[PDB]
């Protein structure tokens, strides 16, 4: 019933470890964000609503919510992509649907972006694996990723050409991909090294599910510290974080960042312990000097909107997360094409199927 | 010989005691209505009271948005009676307020108001 | 690109199945639910409140939320089980902790029920699969299930003994079990068949898209119908949904009900198309007359609370869902024990970090 | 000799201390009611006060929808006397307001109002 001798065995070991994790963090020098220096212009990539309203409240057919876009400086934004996405019926054979779009003679700009990504780095369907074939939810899990991955390549070789040398590319979320074979990760990693692309997976996501017992030590340094600094997290903490997250959440096989993880502080006074912090990753072929220059670029564009965010990330979100009340727009428009198409009265029955429930 | 509606609230408003009842879509479709100033009989605890219909109004019942539902029904034509029977059953409620005047006891004696 | 280029394919054929599937339901006979007949007393099983706030709000240590109880008639309820759920440190060997309780010389009320269920039907650890050993929240996914199953078996063989001939058993949920390994449900089926039990687990409302396309057809059968009736769902509706939940729902390996599915309406007037409906499943060794008598038993206990529920189901919830503000209650108690235990100053350090974040 | 209901709130309304009392479904079915202007005893801190009933009203307790539940139980011929104990046990609450007139001390002296 009630408490009834909850019982304990030993908890002195847990904080004994937690005490010395904090001490190891103090070992590394806190390189401060110096006011003087040089910073690159930023180019931010956002999707912000690939899944969106899922499928429960959506019409469950033609649930196209993918909208990948970007922003540059203030008005250097590239054209957005609203890739078409049919319903469950057309992609009942998930492998067949992609082939009909990849091998089609006429490729849409959305299809061309995926086609260019496949041709640029030689990614095949076998490299994707078998996760997207398991479920409709799983199909959307990596489609939002490859579209984001393709859109990044689509701007490098088609809109920028030679100009991929004076801009820092900022991608929302961690520099990791789950649900694909090691070929996808290995081929993508060496492709960036050949071009020496500048990239940083800024997250700032203070989630408790991911980044578990590590966060209980990360929070201690962030609150106790002062001013603005950039810190290279020791690999020991990531070794704890990477392995442990396999045993808490769902099939998260693959969480290590392709390189090193850096934490930074963008605000001095914050009103709260974890406000103003930012966590960004870097590819392994970039050293501390590049890491310092990346942190300066992020601080030069910082903002105070939610918890001291990055600014260009939230700005592109408003340009790329225009969903609002999608279901109302979709149901009326889809039914509009039903009347002008065959029947012109079967839509009356179609409304009756939906009016009663769902 | 049947109750007109369902009593949903009661209180004392100053020197008098009043109650609030609701008419449902099923009864409104049968033409059951209440007039302002009409005298009705109230049964409570085995005792009969004289009530007077004072006020009537409209108020949403349950989790619903009558304005949005009616507006979207009107926008898309939709004859709500013969096309969407279930749309009316969530918006066709009406509220009435009844004050209690007293009781008739003994052989014609009038007991005014009520302390119960 | 703003919603343009819909290019919807053939969906008239999709409505063709929906039309003919409704005809099949109309063909099926409906047994009227009159008010005269015999019925069984109810004994509703319910755990509830076990999931609670997951771990991001719980202290993550000694997360005791599993609490399984039951109710009967008007005071025939059995004692509740409020198993002490230990911390993560002792759960790092998921098989280790379970063996430490099963093989323990002293049995707790929760341990007694689990032990009772094990030797009543010969349940071995090899029959539990590996889902409980998959991850952390996966362990609690099916620990509640076996605890729920144990609470039913323990009461029959220890608390109630021979008198299980005039008590209908109601289980809040689907009969089908996930993570069976083809042996958990095989031992459950013949154990119930040998004793000729009356386990009829109801789901009442199910969910919006718990099923596949069956939820759409089921919804419109109920509204256009009138009065109260008992309907056996034809296998064709069930067969479609069972194979679909793999490609729409989560990792649902094993979803077909152990027997037959019956639907009924408890209220003549509902104000809404889908109110007043009840969905319950029966073991394969029960016929039409058994189902009709079971449905009459539910109607005698019907209530008007949310959508015409079963009444004893929601009453059992109030006796087994005592969570409310668990994280505040447990945190103060946990620090109280840690302060009065060894150290007497490590608790002050522990508060310094918990108050900082998370 | 048992307490009538449960006290849920108290305040001072001008020059008079007042408290709110709630009558539960279990007490109402026994026929326990409070009349208006009735004198009652209030026990607090081991001390007794004289109180008078001023107002009575109906207010939902917890997270519930009395109107929808009552309308649904009305459209069906559901006799809430004995058909549905669970629905009757969440809507049968009533609220009363009681003023503290003072107290009796010593050998019949009246101490008016209160500072506590």
């Amino acid at each position: 019933d009630f408490l009834d001798d909850l019982r304990l065995d030993h908890y002195q070991d847990l904080l004994r470890e937690l005490d010395e994790l904090y001490q190891k963090l103090k070992q590394e020098r806190q390189v401060p964000l110096h006011g003087d220096g040089e910073a690159y212009p930023l180019l931010t990539l956002t999707v912000d609503g690939g899944e969106g309203r899922a499928f429960e409240e959506l019409p469950l057919l033609s649930f196209g919510l993918v909208r990948v876009a970007a922003v540059g400086v203030k008005g250097f934004r590239l054209p957005s992509i609203a890739h078409l996405l049919p319903g469950y019926e057309v992609l009942r054979d998930p492998k067949g649907y992609l082939e009909g779009l990849l091998e089609r003679s006429e490729e849409s700009p959305a299809a061309d972006a995926l086609k260019t990504f496949f041709r640029a780095t030689g990614i095949s369907l076998e490299d994707l694996g078998e996760y997207y074939t398991k479920d409709l939810r799983a199909f959307m899990g990596i489609f939002r990723d490859v579209l984001e991955w393709a859109y990044l390549v689509w701007g490098v070789e088609k809109v920028l050409q030679e100009s991929y040398k004076d801009y820092l590319f900022i991608k929302d979320g961690r520099l990791a991909q789950l649900g694909v074979r090691e070929s996808f990760r290995s081929k993508l990693q060496n492709y960036f090294a050949r071009k020496h692309l500048l990239l940083a997976g800024v997250t700032k996501r203070s989630r408790l599910l991911a980044e578990g017992l590590t966060s209980l030590v990360m929070a201690r340094l962030f609150a106790e510290a002062r001013g603005t600094f950039v810190l290279q997290v020791p690999q020991e903490l990531m070794e704890k974080a990477y392995r442990y997250e396999r045993q808490w959440n769902a099939d998260l096989e693959g969480a290590f960042v392709m390189g090193r993880r850096y934490v930074a502080r963008l605000l001095e006074d914050t009103f709260r312990p974890q406000e103003g912090v930012a966590i960004f990753d870097l590819p392994p072929y970039l050293g501390e000097e590049d890491a310092v220059k990346v942190a300066r670029s992020l601080r030069a564009h910082r903002s105070v909107l939610y918890g001291g965010s990055v600014g260009t990330v939230v700005e592109a979100h408003g340009r790329a997360s225009v969903a609002r009340s999608i279901p109302r727009r979709m149901e009326e428009e889809i039914l509009a094409r039903f009347r002008k198409a065959f029947g012109e009265d079967l839509a009356k029955k179609l409304t009756e199927w939906l009016r009663l429930a769902d | 010989e049947s109750p007109i509606g369902v009593v949903v609230s009661s209180r004392r408003n100053g020197p008098w005691a009043e109650l609030t009842l609701v008419l449902t879509p099923q009864e409104l479709d049968q033409g059951k209505r209440l007039l302002l100033g009409e005298l009705v009989r109230v049964s409570s605890g085995g005792k009969d009271y004289v009530g007077m219909v004072l006020d009537g109004y409209y108020e949403p019942v349950g989790r619903s948005d009558p304005t949005y539902t009616l507006a979207l029904a009107h926008i898309n034509q939709v004859d709500l009676e013969k096309e969407d029977p279930w749309a009316r059953k969530e918006v066709n409620f009406y509220h009435h307020r009844i004050v209690l005047l007293g009781r008739v006891v003994q052989g014609g004696l009038f007991a005014p108001s009520t302390r119960l």
